[PDB]
């Protein structure tokens, strides 16, 4: 319903908008930060400081919950055009060493950020009641300030021609080709 | 000075056409041929036929996926290629015809064994006018072209002189051969193109290199509709100031025909004389050369001004009458050798170019 | 000198929405974020036209990779590709990091092509049917050549062939005919031979009617600004546009009393001026002949007493100041324009005469098969006739009415390799020229300024006063709105200066 | 014999015709040779290498080769699916899209309920919150990323481009009138030569073109500012007297916030106006994108007091 | 604008008193 999305983490999803879209980058993957590794993060951070076996609880529950909507939605609601490239070269990698695609341990820290950013969109076409959709959208905004608090940690500003390190690659012509024109 | 002059030329290059509303013909250097036989040329030049080249020698640059594709794609089973095609851009703009393979080996083989004669002393000016195709880059075709044989020569000229010269002096800006050498510093590249809204889009004047290569690629942007005078006046002095401050072993020079006046796709303002000079006052410094031909599109025009370069190459000027070539109704008017600058208006001011030039002397201030 | 500086400064800006940028890049620097580089370079771009603050700024904060716009840099997973040719040398000589990729470098906007008149247009295709022609025919006569090879073999370079027979045997049998030769050549030979019969024929007699063709459009082809010329002469040489270059011109001096500076280096071209001028005003049937004979005394008059040439060699072929209003102006320079014209045809004259005289003609087939006189056959091809004077007659023969318009602009491009097209409009001009007399004829202040202009003229010794009185003379007719221009002569070097006192004289 | 063989050429003729007798009309008025060559050809092999079902795409709404479903009217792309389906390794057999698979095979509008019950009591050991959403993804087609029209509207300085790019304020002979106002008549003065320059049209030579920046209007000699043509087709040109709004410091990022609707704009004073370390982010007069106000007189001590220290440090 | 030259006066003298 009403989901307060920070204005910086705003700034953040348009600024991978315009990097995608306009400047035709790709996300470096596998990411140095996954998704995994800054759930687990926030949970080991602040389930310590609940008490409440209820409260304790359902954050674990939530996470779980998260990481499983990320790896069920990510290929299919959670990349532009242009990356469904770099999806199936994946895929054929992995199929090659006959390994299941794990995109929480792939992606990181802006799929997800983009994962909630449509979950207000998401929740709307279902059956779902509204004393559980508060508590959705609070657990959301609670992590979200989590995230903001921890944001020069997941989103630094590193250019592709100066850096190897950074979270974005530049897309040669051939691959933006293969992209953008098949 | 008199040199001893090779000149490569395969007869069948003319027999392959691209798109019958296509602007690139090579039947242009059919032509050439007869104006350089029935001037009686041959017997000041040594002709010969190269080698096509194979498929390992193209791979010195280009991907072996991209030569695969090159070798195996017809206008009979493009259909069963399309992720090639948008992958390497053999679309519309350069399309596929009968001859591509053998068309693109004939130009590698002739500018590898103008560049391989040069290296063991047999000559010490090679002319090699099926080349010239600058806009492929290791892995597309560009430009109308698909294979960088100037890349694959200047590789050749690599293994037995130090350093190396390329000067490009069609309108278009020699993208492919500039970012084959972007890195390196023992091929200094020096185009002087039109840039503006134009078709290469790069070649700007700080695009000086990158690394081990910087200040090492020389840019010259130009305003459209531009004299001999002009160009004289800006081509002279880079040029000199590139063979004293650079001092290169060997030079390539691209003589495309776009900068002549009646071009189909160029803007540029240069007579037969004004693009003749270029070649002969580049050709007036004593190191070895090597000479490819590029664009033109009319091709009368480019015909005429090639053999007249080829004329200039071998000591002698040529009258302005014509021999009673094969290809005699082409040469319309009054079938003079000579082609004629229009009236159309000089953009290009001194103060442009004193900064332009400024700029580059600065650059090169650091090559030597 | 500091807080006067950013006062300076505010005054030389002289705007507030860049003065606010300015402020903004030197709160940028001052928040730690600019360096040195880019802060002088923003004030060089602002305030290094000055060389007094901007070398003070220098001196005073103690001042004492470049990645091109055009290339972009790939990860080092998306280099090694398979070369298969690549050694050692030519791995460490390429580059495979850095793309230009033109789509990129144009901001996926595309390009913008040239501007080519129909006539090239249509050069274009002629030359497009002469390739096909050739081509066809070259390859068929190379595969006749290499079957007649085969054929004399036989009594007792891959594709080409396959290409020429699939074009002659269109049935979709030349597959089978093709494997057929592979392992029946004569039929396929004198089939051959009898289609490139067939070619050759056409080949003769479309190459007839493409000569025919393109005589009548190749020097057309390169008047690029002669096609133009009529219109852009039509728009751009009226009273404004002259107004408004004398008043740029001014306003660019002011910004730091000779705005415009013209020189006669000859004497017979206001001759040949007169000779057209006389010329429109006879053949006109706008005057009566009053008005007429009016037109030419006026003319002459004026001319002799301004440049002093003469009063008889005229009709048988000390500084001075004119302060005149718009239309004694506006008639200037359409006497200047004309004069200009004419001697910038008269200045190659000898270059262009021995061009035309020394014009060799080829005997190999242009004498022995094709004559083409059709600019000979109407005497507009300067044999003879010193190029300027035939122009002059041309340009007679145009202004009476007897030759048209598109043969005398296709002898003059064929005379001067279309580097004379700016007397493509000189009957307009003269007729512009004589309205214009007669306009500053009609008017009662026109002609008493011009009065004016007799009387200090013919006068010739005068004291400092003249230059006061006659303005104000002239002032005393001229309105409180129009313009005066101060014509200053030099007769001892036929130099003409103009200034353009718009109201600075009240 | 094949007759077929004359279909047509580029003279709109079947190449064994002629003239075309109404192009006649209208086209007319009324040292030896080369078979020299193949015996003076030595070929030369001394290298020295010789010893070697809409128009649209139903996920991303663009165009392209589409790979439709017999039963569903909405064509796909190749990369536009999940997981995508290269062209070469066609499946060959019954394709239908994933709602179209849903409604066509587990179509059970009567019994639905007992399968989303089921998937919710599997899911309630662990995740029952997100156990709705886990169910009903599959009940949908692929689609592609975009952001849900509230984040793209809280910046009015964004907007989408026609395929859904992203696009911001950025995006976009002898001619006397281009050095007139075109508004007020007066001559536009270049800012670095102080000249208009117009030239004249007896002399064209001596005018130099002017350009007039997009952004703050200041005129502009394309030789005073070294630039070779105008600019038509890209982005907005802008001209050198503008902030940098990207600086990389020496490597470190620094950008300008983007601009945000006036109504969640805060703004703010500092009360010192003495030194603040703030960022480039000021106004000439969720606490996180405030607009602070530098009170330009303050920054005539501020610059100052920063190159006097850069005088002091730098003198010992 | 006059506090400022006098503090630029006073600011002044005590750096050249520090370089006494
Ligand atoms: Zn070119
Ligand atoms: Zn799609
Ligand atoms: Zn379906
Ligand atoms: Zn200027
Ligand atoms: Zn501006």
């Amino acid at each position: 319903i009403s989901l307060q999305i920070p204005i910086k983490l705003k700034s953040v999803l348009v600024d991978d908008w315009e990097y995608v879209t306009k400047d035709k980058k790709i996300c470096r993957l596998p990411a140095d930060v996954t998704v995994e590794m800054v759930l687990n993060k926030y949970e080991h951070e602040v389930s310590q400081e609940l008490e409440s076996p209820g409260s304790q609880s359902q954050l674990s529950e939530y996470c779980a919950g998260l990481k499983l909507y990320f790896d069920k939605c990510l290929g299919n609601m959670l990349l532009y055009r242009l990356e469904r490239l770099q999806y199936d070269e994946l895929l054929k990698k992995s199929s090659k060493d006959q390994k299941p695609l794990v995109p929480i341990r792939i992606y990181g820290a802006i799929h997800l950020l983009r994962l909630i950013s449509v979950l207000p969109e998401l929740i709307s076409s279902t059956t779902m009641d509204l004393q559980s959709c508060q508590l959705l959208i609070k657990q959301t905004e609670d992590f979200l300030v989590w995230l903001l608090m921890h944001v020069d940690e997941y989103f630094n500003d590193k250019d592709p021609n100066r850096s190897d390190d950074a979270l974005y690659v530049n897309t040669s012509s051939q691959y933006e080709g293969v992209a953008l024109g098949m | 000075d008199k040199r001893r002059v090779a000149y490569f030329y395969d007869a069948d290059v003319g027999n392959y056409a691209y798109g019958a509303g296509h602007p690139m013909k090579p039947h242009r250097i059919r032509m050439a041929h007869s104006l350089i036989m029935n001037y009686g040329l041959y017997k000041k030049m040594e002709i010969y036929r190269a080698k096509p080249a194979t498929k390992q020698e193209m791979c010195q640059f280009h991907t072996d996926e991209y030569i695969d594709f090159l070798s195996r794609v017809t206008p009979d089973n493009l259909e069963m290629f399309k992720r090639e095609s948008v992958k390497f851009n053999v679309g519309d703009d350069c399309p596929v015809f009968d001859g591509l393979y053998e068309y693109c080996s004939i130009s590698g083989g002739g500018s590898m064994e103008g560049a391989a004669r040069l290296n063991r002393g047999k000559c010490d000016v090679a002319v090699n006018y099926a080349g010239g195709l600058h806009h492929a880059k290791k892995s597309e075709a560009s430009g109308f072209c698909y294979l960088n044989d100037i890349v694959l020569g200047i590789i050749e000229l690599l293994r037995y002189h130090p350093r190396v010269l390329y000067i490009d002096i069609d309108v278009h800006h020699g993208d492919g051969v500039e970012e084959a050498f972007y890195t390196t510093d023992r091929v200094m590249t020096c185009s002087f193109h039109k840039y503006g809204e134009f078709f290469p889009g790069t070649g700007e004047l700080r695009d000086i290199g990158v690394g081990a290569g910087k200040n090492y690629a020389v840019n010259v942007p130009l305003r459209d509709g531009i004299d001999d005078a002009t160009y004289r006046s800006v081509f002279e002095p880079v040029i000199k100031k590139i063979m004293e401050w650079y001092q290169p072993s060997a030079v390539v020079l691209q003589c495309g025909g776009d900068s002549l006046s009646g071009d189909r796709l160029g803007c540029f303002n240069l007579s037969m004389e004004g693009h003749a000079n270029c070649v002969n006052y580049v050709k007036s410094f004593g190191i070895p050369m090597m000479v490819v031909g590029g664009g033109g599109y009319t091709m009368r025009n480019v015909a005429r001004t090639w053999c007249f370069e080829t004329g200039l190459l071998n000591n002698v000027v040529l009258d302005k009458d014509l021999p009673y070539n094969e290809y005699y109704e082409y040469y319309g008017p009054d079938y003079k050798l000579s082609v004629r600058p229009s009236n159309m208006f000089n953009v290009n001011t001194p103060e442009y170019l004193d900064k332009v030039m400024t700029n580059i002397f600065a650059n090169l201030e650091n090559t030597k | 000198e500091e807080v006067t500086f950013f006062e300076k400064a505010k005054r030389y800006i002289g705007n507030k929405h860049l003065y606010t940028e300015f402020l903004k890049i030197l709160n940028l620097y001052s928040q730690d974020i600019l360096d040195l580089d880019d802060l002088v370079e923003k004030v060089d771009f602002y305030l290094g036209s000055n060389k007094e603050l901007f070398t003070w700024f220098k001196n005073f904060v103690g001042y004492q990779e470049a990645f091109g716009p055009s290339y972009k840099r790939l990860p080092k997973s998306d280099t090694f590709m398979p070369c298969s040719g690549r050694d050692d040398m030519c791995w460490e000589v390429l580059n495979d990091e850095w793309v230009g990729h033109p789509v990129w470098a144009s901001e996926d906007s595309g390009f913008i092509a040239h501007r080519k008149n129909q006539y090239e247009e249509t050069l274009f295709k002629i030359e497009e049917e002469r390739h096909e022609y050739d081509f066809y025919i070259e390859s068929n006569l190379r595969t006749i050549q290499c079957l007649e090879t085969i054929v004399n073999k036989i009594e007792n370079s891959m594709t080409i062939y396959k290409k020429v027979i699939r074009k002659v045997y269109d049935k979709e049998r030349g597959f089978e005919i093709i494997d057929a030769l592979h392992e029946t050549a004569p039929v396929v030979l004198k089939r051959l031979k009898q289609k490139d019969e067939e070619w050759r024929r056409a080949q003769r007699e479309w190459n007839k009617v493409w000569r025919e063709l393109e005589q009548k459009v190749f020097f057309k082809s390169l008047d690029h600004l002669g096609l133009t010329f009529k219109q852009a002469d039509k728009k751009l040489l009226t009273t404004k546009q002259l107004i408004s270059e004398i008043s740029s011109i001014k306003v660019d001096q002011t910004n730091k009393k000779s705005q415009l500076d013209f020189d006669f280096p000859d004497k017979n071209i206001f001759y040949d001026i007169l000779c057209l001028a006389d010329t429109f005003i006879t053949h006109t049937t706008a005057y009566s002949n009053p008005d007429k004979e009016r037109l030419k005394d006026l003319l002459k008059y004026f001319i002799s007493l301004f440049f002093s040439i003469s009063f008889e060699k005229i009709e048988e072929s000390s500084i001075f100041n004119l302060f005149a209003n718009t239309n004694i102006y506006i008639f200037f320079r359409h006497w200047t324009t004309i004069y200009e014209r004419l001697l910038e045809i008269k200045q190659m004259n000898e270059r262009v005469t021995k061009e035309i005289n020394t014009r060799s003609t080829v005997t190999f087939a242009k004498d022995l098969d094709l004559l083409s006189s059709q600019l000979s056959e109407m005497g507009l091809d300067f044999v003879g006739e010193d190029a300027y004077k035939q122009v002059l007659r041309l340009s007679r023969r145009l202004i009476n009415g007897d030759l048209e318009h598109q043969w005398f602009e296709e002898s003059l491009r064929q005379a001067y390799n279309n580097k004379a097209f700016k007397l493509y409009t000189i009957d307009k001009v003269t007729q512009s020229l004589v309205k214009h007399a007669h306009t500053l004829m009609t008017d009662a202040k026109t002609a008493e300024i011009m009065a004016l202009f007799v009387k200090d003229r013919n006068a010739s010794t005068t004291s400092a006063k003249d230059q006061i009185i006659y303005r104000l003379q002239v002032r005393s007719h001229m309105s409180n709105t129009e313009n005066m221009f101060r014509i200053e002569f030099d007769k001892r070097t036929l130099h003409v200066s103009i200034q353009y006192i718009a109201l600075d004289d009240l | 014999t094949i007759s077929e063989d004359s279909k047509v050429s580029v003279t709109g003729l079947p190449l064994n015709k002629g003239p075309s007798e109404k192009i006649k009309r209208e086209s007319l008025w009324n040292d030896l040779k080369t078979f020299l060559t193949e015996n003076m050809t030595e070929e030369s092999n001394i290298r020295s290498t010789i010893g070697w079902n809409e128009d649209f795409c139903s996920a991303c709404n663009q165009s392209g080769s589409f790979l439709c479903c017999d039963t569903c009217p909405k064509s796909f792309h190749f990369l536009c699916l999940d997981p995508p389906i290269d062209p070469n390794n066609l499946p060959k057999g019954d394709w239908h899209c994933n709602e179209c698979k849903f409604k066509i095979f587990i179509n059970n509008s009567m019994a639905t309920l007992k399968k989303i019950e089921s998937n919710f009591i599997k899911q309630n050991n662990n995740v029952k919150i997100f156990a709705k959403l886990l169910f009903n993804i599959d009940s949908h087609n692929p689609k592609q990323f975009q952001l849900p029209n509230y984040i793209k509207e809280t910046f009015p300085a964004v907007k989408t481009g026609s395929r859904g790019q992203y696009s911001d304020e950025n995006d976009k002979s002898y001619n006397p009138d281009t050095h007139i106002d075109s508004n007020s008549g007066k001559f536009l003065i270049c800012y670095k030569c102080n000249q208009t320059r117009l030239g004249s049209w007896s002399h064209p030579e001596n005018s130099r073109l002017i350009m007039t920046c997009d952004y703050c209007q200041t005129p502009w000699h394309l030789d005073c500012v070294p630039r070779a043509s105008f600019k038509n087709l890209g982005s907005k040109w802008k001209c050198p007297l503008h902030s940098p709004t990207k600086v990389y410091k020496k490597y470190k990022v620094w950008k300008k916030q983007r601009l945000i609707n006036k109504k969640n704009q805060l703004y703010y004073e500092p009360l010192q106006k003495i030194g603040y370390q703030n960022n480039g982010n000021i106004q000439i007069i969720n606490q996180d994108f405030k607009i602070t106000q530098i009170d330009e007189n303050s920054i005539k001590y501020d610059f100052f007091d920063k190159i006097y220290k850069s005088k002091m440090v730098q003198k010992r």
